[PDB]
């Protein structure tokens, strides 16, 4: 089957950027491709059929070159409602198959993450689940790494990260590294630290904290 | 073991799609005896303005039949891609005693394409393949529709300006889609018709070439190629198995106007046929040039009494199917097309059965086992009365030399009930086998 | 079985139509007879009524 | 062949006789309802005083 | 065998399952024990069929007593033939025909029955 | 212009069949072809099938044939899609989408799409309740001026929820967390507030879960 | 060998030789042994009920696909599983094997039939359909 991939799945540009996005076709499509655009949280905006042709209702701002199997969607220049995920369907043969996608975002901001330890509440312990939350607040790099040192044990598999979408203010978001354990496991135990690197950040820190 | 060609060389056997809500349409053509639809010739007489009856192999009158359709492959503008058929490969039929089929019933038309409902071109006539086989299995992956040995394929060629039947062994081959190999949809067979359809250039061999794509045929005892012309006739076909081989009918060199079947080929072919089904064929076309192809029908033959008219010219054009309706009795009794008019009785119904009631300890057979089987002189009886019992038990301990029933069959004496049972048993020799029966002179 | 089966079946079969070819027979001489009898009362009804 | 279908197939091959038999028996038939329908029609024609 | 049960008043010795009238066909004991069964040969329905040459239609008079459990195309009655076949309420059993207009009708006629003489152009009952 | 209506998120038990209705108002519904797309999560979109109502034909793809059913209704202008034997791998957001061309099948642009219909498996899922099983602060929970007291959320079957802040008026630090699935299949989300250390003893913190299908109003401090 | 192995049709004049060449027709290959089927039968899945199965007169055997062309050994026996579009249960066929004789014994089964039209076989070797009027003719297969 034609597989398509999108050589670039995310590139950062501000506004009043030039911006191209390439797909790759596994076999030629003479003409069959369509760009469609995606903000999440609505039905698609179909951009782009042939590869080259703007669908009406579409700033001149996008514009559509390839042929055979190198295709490029290119932007004159970035907006604020230009940031959206891109797919390159093609047309040729059988199945839609669609491109991989490719995220948008801006240098508007270069923050450091600001590091924040939660531990579990008092009635938090007399439900029987704990939970340490470590919040890495306004920080844009989308690149961080995150890990969970509890009494210098590296902890896997039972904690979960969760970050908003684009604050429009600072480019930044909300990362939560939500930490679970339980009584058996929680109160044996001490020392409860996150490991956070940020590329925005200068040097990994942690939030160090001790039970009780 | 005749030589058929070189194999095929590819790697990755083309894809096949199988839409087969595309093909599902209602276009009934069913059999009517009234103007001799699907009639086969008697072998080797003919008659005049006499009419008669007649005993031989033929389709129920009002049948429908099993109606197939062909159509264009996938095309984008002047490329074509993956074909298009439907699930007529993975189903099987069976062979039972033959069949009839009609062909170009729809041509000189113009309908709708079954592949672009939108697109209406003209339909024009296309040939069917079948693959007939005594051994089905399914492939590797459970998908139905494998023949294992010897299995006899005929399929037309040159846009159906002839036809090839051979009996050959079938192998599958491990490229991509093709059927031994992986991701595979459908064997199907193609032809292209703006290379091998050229004008006065058919190619011969394109179908074959289509179906070596996907097999590997060896082992091939023969091969018959037969000469067609073009036209858009309506035309039948007929598949017939006997002792001396399977017959093919056909209604084009004799009666090209009428549709009467006769004989035109005979191919020596002896192990029973149980099995058949329709090589799907797909024209590998561009979508502009996408044409309609009118739908060809299978009717299964079965023994049955026909009253026959027969004209001056021999050629039957009216019959009678003797088991349709109670106005076809009539018909067939009298030996007419008209009978005067009456009340005549014929024949009843009766009711059906449901709920089969019924009413009714161990039968022993411990003295059989134990001790020395006294002789054929002294041989002892065990007589059986208010016990049940089992005979394939008591047998399977034993290796049985001889087994014979009279006015019994040896599966009804396994399980029919009676009154009493009578088993003698001694010590006899196999040497003196032939003195032990009813009708004999020894001691 | 059925290799036996056939030729008892064509025992029965034979027999059977044989009893109603006789039937047959019969019927046509005894219609024969009512159809002159018919006659005879033909003649009584205009003879003696 | 009381309704069996193995019977109606061997008896496919007397079946002329089956045949013969019934014309036959619808012609007597027909023959008896003529001669009724004869009898009858002298009785008719007698003026009856109510 | 095929055959109707009814339970019917107590004859015969009893000391055997099997009544038999001298032929074939039998009585048939109890089907299950402390009861009487008495058993039927199973019934059929007689068929016939009025060319009608000149107007060439056809009617389906069924048998002289046809008229209740007989139906149209019935799923019960299995005939030899291929099943597909060829109402007036019980004249003499049912008729595929269902016109029960008499009028006046001459004696020239099919003659059906007693009393229908079925003139020409179906209008049975006549 | 053409509006694709779709319908509620669906729970259902796997092996179950789930039934998913699309409403196209404007443009012309029959000769316009509508194709069903789903996006598994991080699995990308893939076709299933398309239909024309006025040819009546569906269109299916390869993998899903003799399981996926695609249906139109001609007066109500409906798409309708129905797949049986529900899986793990099922569960995605399914989307409706109209084809640019007035026929044509087989070449597809999607010019207009549904907003989506999220489809879930439930091995015989209750619907129960929400829990509120927060997090109170304390001066180790105190890093600076400022703390973070939460909500969380706990077990719940229907996938819909909504937790609210000192009945609406807190809305200050206020981060809701998505609801995942554990090994025993509930679910579970977390809602924290940075609230400054200074409004600790002044405003005590509670946090309203609402659930609409189990009809849970909960108050329970924070 | 009748019911299993080879049968001929009761309807067709049949003739049926049992010879053997001496030692001078040496173009015959000798086989390894004699070979025969007496036993094809079949199991359903009941266990109980057990179908022996005549073979067709002028046919195959039904147990000719899973029997070698050479049975190797007396009683052997050959078994197959039947798809579930064939009913399922067990195919079951018994071999027999026939030491060899010093010259080969072949067989013979001539079935002729006064049956179809299509030519004529005939032995081969003025009074024509010319003189059409004098009495007396044999056609291509009418005497």
């Amino acid at each position: 089957d034609i597989v398509m991939t999108q050589t670039p799945s995310s590139l950062s540009a501000s506004v009043g950027d030039r911006v191209t996005i390439t797909c790759r076709a596994s076999e030629d499509i003479t003409s069959y491709l369509n760009w469609y655009q995606l903000k999440p949280g609505k039905a698609p905006m179909f951009l782009i059929y042939a590869a080259s042709s703007l669908q009406s209702g579409v700033p001149s701002r996008f514009s559509g070159s390839g042929s055979g199997t190198d295709f490029t969607l290119t932007i004159s220049s970035l907006q604020p409602e230009d940031f959206a995920t891109y797919y390159c369907q093609q047309s040729y043969s059988t199945p839609p198959t669609f491109g991989g996608g490719t995220k948008v975002e801006i240098k508007r901001t270069v923050a450091a993450p600001s590091v924040f330890i939660f531990p579990p509440s008092d009635e938090q312990l007399k439900s029987g689940t704990a939970s340490v939350v470590c919040l890495l607040n306004n920080f844009y790099p989308r690149e961080a790494k995150v890990q969970w040192k509890v009494d210098n044990a590296l902890q896997s598999g039972n904690s979960q990260e969760s970050v908003t979408e684009q604050d429009s203010k600072d480019s930044t978001y909300s990362l939560s590294s939500t930490l679970t354990l339980s009584k058996a496991d929680y109160e044996k135990h001490k020392v409860y630290a996150c490991e956070v690197t940020h590329q925005g950040l200068s040097s990994p820190v942690t939030k160090s904290f001790n039970r009780g | 073991y005749v030589d058929v060609g070189p194999d095929s060389v590819k790697s990755a056997c083309i894809e096949v799609d199988i839409q087969q809500t595309f093909f599902d349409k209602t276009w009934p053509r069913p059999i009517d005896v009234s103007k001799a639809d699907g009639i086969i010739y008697p072998q080797g007489r003919t008659y005049s303005n006499i009419t008669i009856t007649y005993q031989g192999l033929f389709p129920y009158q009002g049948d429908h039949g099993d109606m197939y359709v062909y159509s264009a492959g996938h095309a984008t503008g002047t490329t074509p891609q993956k074909l298009f058929v439907a699930n007529y490969s993975q189903d099987v039929k069976q062979f039972a005693n033959g069949f009839v089929v009609r062909i170009g019933a729809a041509a000189n038309s113009t309908g709708t394409v079954i592949i672009s409902p939108s697109t209406s071109a003209t339909i024009r006539k296309i040939y069917p393949a079948f693959m007939l086989g005594s051994s089905v299995g399914n492939f590797s992956d459970g998908k139905m529709g494998r023949f294992f040995n010897h299995t006899l394929v005929l399929l037309p060629d040159g846009c159906g300006t002839l036809l090839r039947a051979f009996y050959c062994i079938l192998e599958p081959r491990s490229g991509n889609h093709c059927p031994a190999g992986n991701s595979y949809t459908s064997f199907a067979t193609y032809h292209t018709p703006a290379t091998d359809c050229s004008d006065g250039n058919y190619n011969r061999n394109a179908s074959l070439n289509s179906f070596k794509e996907y097999f590997n045929l060896r082992n091939c005892t023969f091969m018959y190629t037969y000469n067609i012309t073009e036209d858009e006739i309506l035309e039948w076909f007929g598949i017939t198995q006997t002792a001396q081989g399977v017959h093919l009918f056909s209604s084009r060199y004799v009666d090209l106007y009428g549709g009467n079947m006769f004989q035109f080929a005979t191919l020596p072919v002896y192990d029973t046929i149980k099995y058949y089904s329709i090589i799907p064929h797909s024209i590998r076309s561009i979508q502009s040039d996408r044409k309609a192809w009118a739908a060809f029908y299978v009717y299964k033959l079965q023994p049955l009494t026909f009253l026959l008219d027969f004209s001056v010219d021999g050629y039957i054009r009216r019959a009678i199917d003797c088991g349709f309706n109670d106005l076809s009795q009539l018909h067939c009794s009298y030996e007419s097309f008209d009978v005067e008019s009456g009340v005549y009785s014929v024949s009843s119904f009766e009711a059906k059965p449901s709920g089969s009631v019924v009413e009714q300890v161990e039968c022993d057979f411990s003295p059989l086992l134990s001790g020395t089987p006294p002789q054929v002189y002294n041989f002892k009886r065990l007589v059986f009365t208010n016990c049940n019992y089992n005979l394939t038990k008591l047998l399977s301990l034993f290796s049985v030399n001889d087994f014979t029933c009279s006015q019994i069959s040896p599966a009804a004496i396994a399980s029919n009930c009676y009154s009493s049972l009578i088993l003698d048993y001694f010590s006899y020799p196999l040497s003196m086998k032939s003195d032990l029966s009813v009708s004999s002179a020894g001691p | 079985d059925v290799l036996e089966q056939d030729a008892q079946i064509d025992r029965l079969i034979n027999g059977r139509l044989t009893t109603l070819n006789a039937f047959v027979a019969q019927q046509l001489v005894r219609s024969e007879s009512a159809a002159l009898s018919a006659q005879l009362a033909k003649d009584k009804v205009n003879e003696c009524v | 062949c009381n309704g069996f279908q193995k019977c109606e197939q061997l008896l496919r091959e007397y079946g002329q006789f089956c045949s013969k038999i019934n014309q036959a028996l619808h012609g007597a038939n027909l023959r008896q309802d003529d001669s009724v329908r004869n009898l009858f029609a002298s009785v008719k024609s007698s003026q009856s005083s109510p | 065998g095929r055959g109707v049960f009814q339970n019917c008043t107590a004859v015969g010795v009893r000391q055997q399952r099997f009544v038999y009238d001298a032929y074939q066909n039998l009585v048939g004991y109890y089907s299950d024990d402390g009861n009487y069964y008495c058993l039927r040969a199973c019934v059929s329905v007689p068929v016939s069929v009025i060319y009608d040459k000149e107007t060439k239609t056809h009617a389906t008079l069924f048998g002289s007593v046809a008229c209740e459990h007989i139906s149209s195309t019935m799923s019960q009655y299995s005939r030899s033939t291929r099943s597909m076949l060829k109402p007036v309420g019980c004249v003499l059993g049912l008729v595929n025909s269902s016109l029960f207009v008499e009028d006046c009708k001459l004696p020239l006629g099919q003659s059906l029955c007693a009393l229908p003489d079925t003139p020409s152009t179906m209008r049975l009952a006549s | 212009q053409v509006q694709l209506v779709q319908s509620g998120a669906e729970v259902k038990k796997p092996g179950s069949s789930v039934k998913v209705s699309c409403k196209a108002s404007g443009g012309t519904f029959s000769i316009y072809a509508i194709s069903w797309v789903r996006q598994a999560p991080g699995q990308g979109l893939e076709w299933m099938g398309g239909i024309i109502p006025i040819f009546g034909t569906a269109n299916y793809a390869q993998q899903f044939q003799g399981r996926v059913t695609i249906t139109a209704d001609e007066s109500t202008t409906t798409a309708y899609m129905e797949l049986s034997r529900l899986t793990s791998e099922d569960t995605a957001v399914y989307y409706c989408a109209r084809q640019m061309t007035a026929y044509d099948y087989w070449n597809p642009s999607f010019d207009y799409w549904g907003q989506g219909t999220l489809v879930t498996v439930s091995s015989a899922w209750s619907t129960k309740g929400p829990s509120v099983f927060p997090l109170a602060p304390s001066s180790k929970s105190t890093s600076g001026g400022t703390a973070a007291l939460g909500c969380l959320v706990k077990d719940y079957f229907p996938e819909p929820v909504t937790v609210s802040w000192n009945s609406g008026a807190l809305t200050s630090g206020v981060h809701t967390f998505p609801a995942v699935l554990q090994s025993s299949g509930l679910y579970s989300l977390s809602s924290v507030v940075t609230v400054p250390s200074s409004s600790l003893g002044t405003q005590t913190y509670i946090c309203n879960v609402n659930h609409k299908p189990s009809n849970t109003k909960v108050d329970k401090r924070v | 060998i009748s019911q299993f192995n080879y049968k001929q049709s009761f309807s067709n004049p049949t003739c049926l030789i049992l010879a053997t060449v001496p030692h001078n027709l040496t173009t015959i290959t000798k086989p390894l042994k004699y070979s025969y089927i007496n036993k094809c039968s079949r199991l359903l899945s009941d266990d109980r009920t057990e179908v022996p199965q005549l073979v067709n007169a002028n046919q195959y055997s039904p147990c000719v696909s899973i029997v070698p062309s050479t049975v190797w050994e007396d009683g052997d026996y050959y078994r197959k599983q039947l798809s579930p579009l064939e009913g399922g249960g067990w195919l079951v066929a018994s071999g027999s094997t026939v030491a060899m004789t010093e010259q080969l014994q072949m067989g013979f089964g001539i079935t002729v039939q006064y049956g179809t039209d299509t030519n004529s076989v005939c032995p081969k070797l003025k009074i024509a359909s010319q003189l059409g009027n004098c009495v007396e003719y044999s056609l291509y297969g009418v005497s």
